[PDB]
């Protein structure tokens, strides 16, 4: 039940670890593009948010 | 111009970064995951320029 896009929901993650290298099983992952950031630089980067 | 010219185009991906003063004239795709891409240049498989 995915919100629309006029009518987004934030979802705050602030307590965890995220790691991005198994998430890609839970779709299809018909997109992945994005930016200067790298795809593989994603797990180690400590975010402040 | 409105488009711009293509000829001057930059590098996006490599498995290694670069070493002092060293070209790096190569027409490949890049393997963003495990898919043996075979040029098709889709998902988790980019142009690197
Ligand atoms: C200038 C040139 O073609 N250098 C190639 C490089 O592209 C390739 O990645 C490597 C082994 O794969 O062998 C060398």
């Amino acid at each position: 039940r995915f919100a629309s896009v006029y009518a987004w929901n934030r979802k705050r993650i602030s307590n965890c670890v995220a790691d991005y290298s198994v998430l890609y099983n839970f779709a299809p992952f018909f997109a992945f593009k994005c930016y200067g950031v790298s795809p593989t630089k994603l797990n180690d980067l400590c975010f402040t948010n | 111009k409105v488009s711009g010219n293509y000829n001057y185009l930059y590098r996006l991906f490599r498995k290694s970064k670069l070493k002092p003063f060293e070209r790096d004239i190569s027409t490949e795709i890049y393997q963003a995951g495990n898919k043996p891409c075979n040029g098709v240049a889709g998902f988790n498989c980019y142009f690197p320029l």
